[PDB]
């Protein structure tokens, strides 16, 4: 297949540096030259530079000339690039993408994303609140059920529903900022008859903290 | 730099029709005969995805929906049809003449049978209640149109200071919003009220949908 | 790269980097490439096909007999040391080594239709095995052939028993054969024994001028 | 054969097309029959023919015959059951070169 598996998602205080790195798989590394693009969250793709792994040869956009460097280890089949001096500015995601031919080629396969965050904040643990309904209420066919993550950071977390074997009725909502720290809620949606019968755990992990966190949603005790 | 932009910004397009996105190239991006335009898809939550190679020819594996057109300043995607995993911005990107410029991006939403908001209300956790503080949550999930209105009532007078509002995107498989609403306040600030409201006002219902609870049950 | 042409239409499992690949100007091939049959054989009318890509800019891949759709033949144990993928033992990605299921081996009679609009490149093949023995401990009916029709082809093959120098370790023989099937017309296979059956086959997405370069060198990133 | 030379192998061999089933069984015994022959990328088995046709040279049989380069460490195998001319000598090639076929009628004169 044609992999690029891309380093972990990371967060720099501003004026340091950082060190993505993508790894290369599926094809002859030395054929293809290696890109990197940045997108402003939501908002615009931009072009940062190429390199030719085979010898080494990079070519870069205006913009980032400077801040970036783009280098490759061929034994490693894997492709760097190193933004240094950030700012806010720099905040963003950065996909590692294979461009097919030269000069005049299209970005055939894109890499996952390493999604850079640049604050001086600190890292901080997320709090994991069940969500049962109330103790006189019940939405008629189907019962829906919750789960809340308020004050962490930095992105992202990750949530699941029976350790990921519920994936039917599953919103996760997006992240949102609330005194300087994101706060998301999930909501598993089964029907009536299922629950409270049901096992509802919700499986929580926040990888920058290293914390991985199990609630489950027990009836309102009244 | 070849200035790409991309028109219109957003689309909604029916289900079932055609969408037609275009691109417009400051300079030409066309010579050797061939033009060096791209068409690339982002589905929301993920990577972009190639598309189009060349302003016309489909990268293998994509359905013929997608017509790829155009020559020389301005080309154009023309989706058709529009199915229903085709909720992304999609991306035009020229190779002609470095620095590599990308457009705007044009974002696709799908027109759907409106559907009502599954509106469901939450009482703040006991646990985070021991540690100080107290959050209602209220889900709308799954309607259409994007449009809503959540209000908040404690004990009839209404409340706006507190409130967090979330929407998820277009869901790929039903064409279908959902939103979250949590309302944060102070284990004292909570214990000193009652009746906790959710008004949410669609175009669906002509009369506003509600779901409370009360504080000692 | 050392893949030949034989090797990537065929798909040597050594080739895999070449299984999808977008519109091409040339190829380039070099003057011996480690990975072309791995089991040893021969390729029917191989220059003249090869003439047929000196005017061929885009494949695009498609299948025409599902692997999985062999109800009543093993098709999973169609494999060979000769063709070794990482270890385990593997075989040419495009065609399938059909074999006996239960003890039995009964008449194949599959059929495509081109519902297409472009002009479709068809491979399959046949086995020459060692012996009378192997011949029946692999199909089990002693006497076989693969006939074949198109609106244009009426072919007929019939397995050849030989005792052969060893080559990649096998004394046996894979003979492959290909035609163009062209739109709106149907290409029906039958066989009773010792048939290598399509499982993907090429749409000649558009056509155009091109060469086979013979050349050791390597991508330049130049225009 | 095993061909344990240093140099390229030119080996010959035939077939035999008989008149009728009646030679066929008078010469051979065996009615139906099938030289197998295999190299390295040889695979031929040459069955013979019968048909009835013109005399030439007074016989109306046929002989059908066939050849290969038998690479140096590389070995030929036979198999028959009937009409099989086997070899007896074949050719090593032990220089090559530039040369030609002429067609003269003319004799060797003594001259350079
Ligand atoms: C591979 O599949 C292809 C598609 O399935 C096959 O192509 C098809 O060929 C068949 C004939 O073999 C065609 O079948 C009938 O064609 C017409 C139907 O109407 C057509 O003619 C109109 C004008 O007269 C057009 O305006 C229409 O659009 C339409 O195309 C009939 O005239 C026939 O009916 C009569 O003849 C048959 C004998 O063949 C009798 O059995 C009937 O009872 C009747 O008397 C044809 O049946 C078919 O149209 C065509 N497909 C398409 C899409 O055009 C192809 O043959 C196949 N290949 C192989 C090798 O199998
Ligand atoms: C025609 O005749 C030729 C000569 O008579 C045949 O050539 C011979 O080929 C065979 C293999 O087909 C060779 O046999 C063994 O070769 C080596 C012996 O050591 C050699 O290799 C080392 C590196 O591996 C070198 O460093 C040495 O200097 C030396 O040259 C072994 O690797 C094998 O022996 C082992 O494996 C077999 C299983 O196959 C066991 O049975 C053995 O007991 C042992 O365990 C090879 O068998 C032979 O060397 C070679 N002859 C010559 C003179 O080089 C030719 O194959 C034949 N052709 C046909 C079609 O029949
Ligand atoms: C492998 O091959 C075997 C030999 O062909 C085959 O055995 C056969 O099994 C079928 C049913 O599985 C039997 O069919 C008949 O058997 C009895 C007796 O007549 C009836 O009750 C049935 O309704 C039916 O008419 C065959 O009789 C039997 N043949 C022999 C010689 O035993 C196996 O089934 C094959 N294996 C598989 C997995 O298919
Ligand atoms: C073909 O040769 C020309 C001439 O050297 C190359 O173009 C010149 O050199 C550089 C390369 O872009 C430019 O800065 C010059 O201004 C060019 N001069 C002229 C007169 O064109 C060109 O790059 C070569 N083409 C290829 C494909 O290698
Ligand atoms: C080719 O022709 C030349 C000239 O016609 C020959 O050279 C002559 O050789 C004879 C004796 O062999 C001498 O008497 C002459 O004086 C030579 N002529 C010259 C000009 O030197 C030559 O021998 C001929 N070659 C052959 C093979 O017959
Ligand atoms: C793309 O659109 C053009 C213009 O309408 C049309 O002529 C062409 O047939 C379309 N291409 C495909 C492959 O459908």
């Amino acid at each position: 297949e044609v992999h690029l598996q891309q380093s972990g998602p990371e967060l720099v205080k501003p004026g340091a540096s950082v060190k993505m790195s993508c790894k290369t798989s599926g094809y002859t590394f030395t054929e293809y030259t290696i890109h990197w693009m940045k997108q402003s969250h939501g908002k615009s793709l931009e072009w940062i530079g190429g390199i030719f792994p085979n010898n080494g040869d990079t070519t870069y956009n205006q913009k980032f000339k400077v801040r970036a460097t783009l280098t490759v280890g061929r034994s490693s089949s894997t492709a760097y690039m190193d933004l240094r001096s950030l700012t806010s500015e720099d905040s963003a995601v950065y996909y590692c993408v294979r461009n097919y031919g030269s000069s005049y080629g299209y970005f055939d396969v894109w890499g996952a994303g390493t999604t850079v965050t640049v604050s001086s904040a600190k890292t901080t643990p997320p709090s994991v609140y069940p969500l049962a309904p109330g103790s006189a209420a019940q939405t008629n066919s189907m019962v829906t059920l919750g789960c809340l993550v308020k004050g962490y950071f930095p992105e992202p977390v990750t949530v699941t529903w029976n350790s990921g074997s519920l994936s039917s009725g599953v919103h996760t909502f997006p992240a949102v900022l609330q005194s300087d720290l994101y706060t998301l809620s999930s909501s598993v949606t089964v029907p009536s008859s299922t629950w409270p019968s049901e096992t509802v755990t919700c499986n929580v992990a926040h990888p920058a903290s290293s914390t991985k966190v199990d609630k489950k949603i027990v009836p309102r005790d009244c | 730099d070849i200035v790409l932009t991309q028109s219109p910004g957003s689309l909604t397009v029916s289900l079932g029709q055609r969408a037609t996105i275009s691109c417009r190239a400051s300079e030409s991006v066309d010579n050797f005969g061939k033009s060096f335009m791209h068409w690339y898809q982002q589905k929301p939550g993920q990577s972009p995805k190639l598309l189009i190679y060349r302003a016309s020819n489909r990268e293998f594996g994509i359905p013929a929906r997608f017509n790829g057109s155009g020559s020389g300043t301005d080309f154009a995607l023309t989706i058709n049809p529009v199915e229903a995993d085709d909720v992304a911005t999609y991306f035009c990107q020229q190779s002609n003449e470095d620095p590599r410029t990308f457009g705007g991006g044009t974002k696709l939403e799908i027109k759907r049978a409106d559907a009502a908001p599954t509106v469901s209300i939450f009482p703040p956790s006991s646990e985070q209640l021991t540690s100080g503080g107290a959050s209602v949550v209220c889900f709308l999930n799954n309607f259409y149109p994007k449009d809503i209105n959540v209000k908040w009532k404690i004990d009839g007078s209404e409340r706006q200071n507190g409130v967090l509002n979330s929407w998820t995107d277009q869901d790929s498989k039903d064409s279908t919003y959902s939103m979250s609403s949590t309302l944060t306040l102070t284990k004292d600030e909570y214990e000193r009220h009652n009746s906790y409201t959710c008004e949410a006002t669609h175009k669906t219902s002509t009369s506003p949908i509600v779901k409370s609870f009360n504080r000692n049950e | 790269r050392d893949c030949s042409v034989a090797g990537w239409l065929l798909g040597n499992p050594m080739c895999d980097e070449f299984i999808n690949v977008p519109e091409w100007s040339y190829i380039v091939e070099k003057a011996n490439p480690v990975n072309d049959l791995c089991y040893p054989g021969d390729f029917n009318d191989y220059e003249e096909l090869k003439h047929l890509l000196s005017r061929i800019n885009h494949f695009e891949k498609i299948q025409i007999i599902p692997k999985s759709s062999w109800s009543s033949h093993e098709a999973s144990l169609g494999v060979s040391s000769a063709c070794p993928y990482q270890g385990k033992s593997s075989f040419f990605r495009n065609v399938v080594w059909l074999i006996k299921k239960n003890s039995t081996y009964p008449t194949i009679k599959r059929s495509y239709n081109n519902t297409n609009q472009e002009d479709l490149l068809v491979l399959w093949g046949i086995h020459h095995p060692n012996d009378a023995a192997e011949q029946t401990k692999l199909y089990q009916n002693p006497t076989t052939y693969i006939s074949v029709g198109t609106s244009t082809l009426n072919q007929r093959l019939v397995p050849r028993i030989a005792t052969r120098s060893k080559v990649n370790g096998q004394s046996g023989r894979m003979e492959f054969f290909w035609t163009i099937l062209k739109p709106n017309d149907a290409i029906n296979f039958e066989s009773n024994g010792n048939f290598i059956a399509p499982e993907y086959a090429y749409k000649i997405v558009k056509k155009g001028d091109s060469t086979i370069m013979k050349s050791e060198l390597e991508y330049g990133n130049c225009n």
